[PDB]
């Protein structure tokens, strides 16, 4: 009877894991994706900065 | 003696019911349990291995 009910929970345990591992892997995909995204935009953010402070020295 | 020799012809008779009618279907249930459990064990096998 024991090893019926490990068989079963560990098959209901394998099948959950699997997706589980997927969400997971997607999870930190999105993550790192998301991160770069950021990156981008802090870099845009700080050239604009650039770029209008150059405006205001120039101006003056 | 006579009484012998019936008892024995009947006790043949017996044994040729039995191994005709009731060790076929008595021997199936039994090969039936064995692979029931055999293929629990399989089972659990190849669920520890997935």
């Amino acid at each position: 009877e024991a090893m019926l009910a490990k068989t079963a929970a560990d098959n209901r345990k394998s099948a959950e894991q699997v997706a589980a591992a997927q969400a997971d892997y997607e999870k930190e995909m999105a993550e790192a994706r998301a991160q770069a995204s950021a990156l981008r935009d802090e870099a845009r953010a700080a050239g604009r900065s650039v770029v209008d402070e150059k405006r205001a020295q120039a101006s003056g | 003696m006579s009484i012998f020799i019936g008892q024995l012809i009947g006790f043949a008779v017996i044994a040729f019911i039995i191994v005709k009618w009731v060790v076929p279907p008595v021997r199936t249930l039994m090969r039936n349990q064995q692979e029931a459990v055999r293929a629990a064990l399989a089972e659990s096998a190849e669920a520890a291995k997935k």
